[PDB]
């Protein structure tokens, strides 16, 4: 068994949940030697360091996958979202907990992967850009099985939405959710950026992709779907430059 | 001498190192000595050529432009006449180098530039001119020259190198990024706006180079081709990335063309064929 | 067996640095830690 | 697999014939034609195809195109005949 | 003036010389280096990470299915897959190992091959993964396969087998591009017993195959990669 | 007298048989410092380290000589041949014992010489290759007095089948069998190769040439022939990479 | 001082050093002091010029090719037009060097290359162009350029040297063989096959060199002759061999032409003539 | 700049000069040297081996 | 009487090595050993 209690939140797992810590680096507060911004940072309490559960996706036999961008997915989550909107600068790690349970008769394999600087490709070619509204979808994320939109990213999971092949996505910190073996995946993400702290609104530090690799095969007569649930907790979050609340599109 | 393989005999191990769980996302270091009886061999190898400094560290042609030395009297657009040419420095225009760099998310390096100028006189010419090229490094955002003999070329601050055509110039530029490393990938915008460009950012501005032939005109026209070679040195790279599989379409974007050919080769035979 | 004098005042002018001795792939190959030994700060 | 063109050719005694060696491998290291005849590699760009002008063919010969490509048969024989 | 004699090669531009050069921005102070996780010193560090093999590259287009090795129930003494071991070609060309390998001409060392079973928990299967060292053909039956290096894999709570392909060569280095002399042998997988699915389940279950390098891996002579090409300079 | 006993084999010589050890180097097992292949090598017992006698050649007044290639000549010899076919890699030294006895009335001189990397010339010129079947004849070897064959090597002993003159073949490890002096020649060959171990099938490490230099002159009325017998024992033989038995042509 | 000969007087030796048995295959070191009364002399000689490093160790022209600088518009086969030329590196094409190297079975050395480019303008020309040559070392098996201005020339990995015509380039290449030494003789095949090539092997692949004139075309045609000089250094040689007696016919083969002339000179007189 | 005076012979290619030169394959690690018997250091070593004389060169 | 500084990092760039001191032809001229003194391993 395992239990992680953050603030007033607790996730219990009857699987021996082994966590991937991206690049063997725990989230940490910005040290003095690396700091450039002079303002004393705001280090929230239990109020933000807690598990936020996103709305669940349904994993069907023909689903391509889902993509969330952080910290965008948590921009509307309790006190963390408010702080992210009221401050000019922010950095944060994350504990991502992807949950998908089935029976011993189901088969299927999810690739849960964290991509730093997952710059999305546009489906239009040339030098078209993916619009802000599509790269900042929020807690719903991007569904790779939906159709293309004007200004939206390309959605061929084979190419990771960026022109690289799916098979190679294991170079990034990842865990598989193999329905025969495990039902949960845990990845601890540190703050990754070329700058010590950054604007939480205009830049997504990491992207969480949950991709079915081995397709869902439910037992005969079974409902042909499984819910996938993502639970995220900000870790070692800092905010700097409090001011009027930012105005973003959508 | 570093050992590559250790002598290992029959093993009736209960700590099976060959059964694992890739569900965890770790590549457990299983060695040949774990699944087969091995002899003891040595590496005889340091891996000097796989260090990022060497892997990303030889001079590559990153820009080519042709400029002309000709009578400039009675020309409005000197740039169109190819009397001079400027180029925002970037290592993305050549795909070999771009893919190598894009194997990493963040890259920090100093730049060593080599500019090769070669002259050609296609039309009738009585001799080959002794031309001098001015390669002016303009800092990011600084004004580029607007005409061939503009006063921007006589800038008291812009680094400039004068060299003969047919010869080379060499000069190093330190790492000039604002952030601690160049963002070879940027999943963001310059600011929170609905219509603003995605990905392409000013963080990765490395400067710009302007080129002209300093000489006044001769009786004939001389075509000068300028090849800029960039060599990255003192290289630091972070966050390995999935290699590029599809063609590129633009600088600073991960876009690929529609209707691209399949990357993965199809098998001549079924999955069992060798 | 080898000699270098620095002829220029800038660090950017020096030749390439050479090889990073301390190379260790466990950052990428073994990033798994048990979260029940409280390794987190 | 290694290939030779033509598969077969009938040519007059002492004449010249152009024999093409090709591989499926895009980048072969060894690619040539084995023959006792005097030959001349035609200046041609690329790595996986070669053309030879085999001059002064006097007898029935069997020039063999060879390569190090491991796909399929790494050698291919063509059959030259002389008529006189 | 110190009497000097200029040697041949004076004034040449060799693209790999790496000498000191004057700085165009004297006295410039670059941004300090902050700690960024995941620093890469050597490419031999990253090739040791397993990535998926598109072993089932039998499709007209690139699909996720290219990575799924089908397993069928009630197959006896039968072959699951078979491939040659030209790591810079074929099924390996697109993997991380193959991609980094295509940037070099020579390679030596052992490979780490992994299989992950993705079928239902209540299934059972014993597979035999065989490495046939060079000199012999690709095995056409399981008996032939099991005479070489092989691992009998019992699928159970541990869903992953890791077989090492030991460096098995006379010559100390092999060419990354396919060559007869520097052939690396063959890799095949066979049903040891069979695949048995539980009741109420039917169809194909799948294996995922991964490739990576052992810590004894070597790559020597840098070359251009033939994976990406361009005919025209790119712009913004 | 002299006696060499290897396994269940023994060669006795009433001549004070002095052995040539090529380049003053005894056969040795591959040391760790030189090894590249990681597999634990198979070092056979008495089963292979023993004298194999090849079929005898007849030395007539007009015979040009004979050539054997190792390890090809022993590919069908008891357990050694089997191991050579079942393993991917192999290295071995050899003790070669050439035997030719006559009376004190006979005259003639054989040159017994070991040539490493005796690449044969084709009799056709140009760039024609000698085919596998001719360079891997087996225990019968190559008879230099026979006629040329399509794809066979040139057979003018004056040029050593390689374009070098016969007189100069003494630079290689050799012994003469001078019928007035001695009837046996013994050469101990170490493993010679640019690689520490190699494929025993596709590459012949050494070539044994027995060449009449001074022609056989039998006494009046005598039978105008002598038998020449070659006896070889593998020494410090190693095999690596066991697998299905190799398939070679002929 | 090393003694060449020792003083030696009359000898009534029962250990006759001058009677031996060449049947054994040993060259017993019989000295002048053994058969004649000698005086004491000194060597005054180290044998520095017979060391393999010196014997096989001066620069020799190993390839010569002519390339052209001309208007390339409307040409399909640039290689045929001699706009560029490539050459698989080998030291077998020049017979002096080949015979010297073939005195040994295995040879290991680093390569120092000197490329001399010389220009000629046979047809009417108004001046001599200031041309620049690109000599590109392509690693073994790497793709050679297919046209004069192919992107292969802008390879971010292939070593390239740019130098003026009339001048030289010099660069060293380390020993690049797969095995511990080059196989100047190989008695084997790439694999066990009935039809495969004999002798010639990929073990001895030293790379390849591609050459082009970087300059665009002038009004006239310039013929550039490129001479590649190879100098072996840090030479190690094993297994001395019988010297080559007959002409060569191909690279990598020991074949000699049919109906060759006798090597051994015939005596003007009988065996007794001086 | 260190004041220098280029001497005659500057820019000449003498085929026997034997100086240092830049490497085209920086950081390349050649195959280790294994023990091969019959190493030749000097040609004065091999001329000391007897070879046959075609003394009867009357054919 | 003579001086060399290594100007390049690679061993392949150094000038020729010079003379192999320890030259001994007995490898080739005296390769005979009695096999009855058990010199073989």
């Amino acid at each position: 068994v395992q239990q992680i209690t953050l603030g007033n939140s607790t996730i219990t797992t009857q699987e021996a949940a082994n966590a991937v810590v991206c690049y063997a680096e725990w989230p940490e507060y910005l040290p003095d030697v690396d700091a450039s911004d002079v303002n004393k940072t705001s280090k929230p309490d239990t109020s933000v360091c807690r598990f936020y559960t996103l709305d669940s996706k349904t994993w069907t036999t023909g689903s391509k996958g889902w993509c969330w961008k952080l910290p965008d997915a948590l921009k509307d989550m309790g006190v963390f979202g408010q702080n992210m909107f009221f401050h000019s600068l922010g950095r944060s790690g994350y504990t991502v907990h992807v949950q998908c349970n089935a029976t011993k008769f189901h088969s299927g394999c999810l690739l849960v992967v964290v991509i730093p600087e997952h710059q999305l490709a546009s489906h239009e070619g040339g030098n078209v850009s993916v619009k802000y509204t599509f790269t900042h979808p929020g807690e719903r994320g991007i569904d790779l099985s939906s159709a293309n939109e004007v200004g939206g990213p390309v959605k061929d999971v084979i190419y990771n939405m960026n022109g690289t092949l799916l098979g190679n996505l294991l170079i990034f910190p990842h865990q598989f959710i193999n329905l025969r073996t495990n039902n949960t995946a845990t990845i601890v993400i540190p703050y990754i950026n070329s700058v010590p702290i950054d604007s939480m609104t205009r830049h997504n530090n990491v992207s969480l992709m949950v991709i079915p690799i081995a397709p869902l095969t439910v037992p005969t007569g079974a409902t042909p779907s499984l819910p996938i649930t993502v639970t995220i907790a900000p870790m070692c979050t800092e905010f700097s430059g409090i001011r009027s609340k930012s105005i973003v599109p959508q | 001498q570093t050992v590559a393989s250790i002598s290992s005999g029959p093993k009736h191990t209960q700590k099976v190192p060959i059964l694992t769980a890739n569900e965890t996302g770790a590549t457990m270091p299983v060695l040949p000595s774990d699944s087969i009886e091995t002899r003891t061999t040595y590496m005889h190898f340091n891996g000097s050529e796989t260090d990022v400094e060497c892997f990303l560290g030889r001079a590559a042609c990153v820009h080519v432009t042709e400029i002309q030395n000709k009578d400039a009297t009675g020309i409005d657009n000197h740039r169109e006449a190819k009397l001079f040419n400027d180029w925002k420095i970037n290592l993305s225009s050549l795909v070999q180098l771009r893919k190598k760099l894009e194997l990493f998310t963040y890259v920090r390096f100093d730049s060593e530039y080599t500019i090769l100028a070669t002259a050609s006189q296609p039309d009738s010419a009585n001799y080959s001119s002794n031309l001098v090229v001015q390669a002016m490094y303009v800092p990011p955002g600084a004004p580029n020259p607007k005409e061939w003999d503009d006063y921007t070329w006589q800038s008291a601050s812009n680094p400039s190198v004068f060299f003969k055509v047919g010869d080379t110039s060499r000069f190093s530029v330190p790492y000039v990024g604002l952030a601690s490393a160049y963002n070879c990938f940027y999943d963001g915008y310059s600011h929170d706006d609905a219509e603003t460009q995605y990905g392409i950012t000013v963080l990765n501005h490395m400067g710009s180079m302007a080129f002209r032939i300093v000489n006044e005109h001769d009786e004939h026209k001389t075509l000068v081709k300028i090849r800029v070679y960039h060599r990255a040195k003192h290289v630091e790279a972070w966050i390995p990335r999935a290699p590029r599989a599809l063609p590129y379409t633009s600088i600073g974007r991960t876009n690929y063309p529609k209707n691209t050919e399949p990357v993965i080769k199809k098998r001549k035979g079924d999955i069992k064929s060798y | 067996t080898f000699t270098v004098i620095n002829y220029y005042k800038d660090a950017a002018s020096t030749s390439s640095a050479g090889q990073s001795l301390s190379m260790d792939p466990s950052k990428f190959t073994e990033p798994v830690k048990d979260l029940m030994l409280k390794g987190a700060p | 697999q290694t290939s030779v063109s033509p598969s077969k050719v009938i040519l007059p005694r002492g004449g010249s014939v152009l024999v093409t060696c090709s591989t499926s491998c895009d980048q072969p290291k060894l690619l040539g034609i084995e023959t006792p005849l005097p030959k001349k590699e035609l200046l041609l760009p690329g790595n996986n195809r070669k053309v030879y002008e085999l001059s002064n063919v006097q007898e029935d010969s069997q020039p063999m195109c060879y390569s190090n490509c491991p796909d399929g048969q790494s050698t291919a024989k063509t059959f030259l005949t002389v008529y006189w | 003036g110190l009497p000097t004699t200029t040697l041949p090669g004076s004034g040449q531009f060799l693209t790999t010389d790496d000498r000191q050069s004057p700085s165009a921005l004297p006295n410039y102070e670059p941004t300090p280096r902050i700690h960024i996780p995941g620093k890469v010193h050597n490419l031999l560090e990253i090739i040791q990470v397993d990535t998926l093999i598109p072993m089932n590259n039998t499709h007209t287009k690139d699909e996720v299915n290219s990575y799924l090795i089908p397993l069928n129930a009630n197959r006896q003494n039968e072959q699951v897959f078979g491939t040659n071991l030209f790591i810079g070609d074929g099924v390996f060309k697109t993997t991380l190992l193959g991609e980094i390998v295509q940037y070099y001409t020579h390679w030596s060392g052992s490979l780490r091959f992994s299989l992950m079973y993705t079928g239902p928990a209540l299934s059972s299967a014993k597979l035999i993964l065989a490495y046939t060292p060079p000199g012999a053909r690709g095995p056409q039956d399981r008996r032939e396969a099991m005479l070489g290096t092989h691992v009998v894999w019992d699928i159970g709570l541990q869903s992953t087998i890791v077989m090492t392909i030991p460096w098995t060569s006379g010559v100390q280095f092999r060419y990354t591009d396919p060559d007869t002399y520097t052939s690396a042998g063959f890799l095949s997988c066979w049903y040891q017993t069979s695949l048995i699915l539980p009741p109420e389940t039917t169809g194909q279950v799948y294996l995922l195959s991964f490739i990576s390098a052992c810590p004894d891996f070597k790559l020597r002579l840098m070359k251009d990669t033939q994976t990406i090409s361009q005919t025209v300079a790119l712009t913004e």
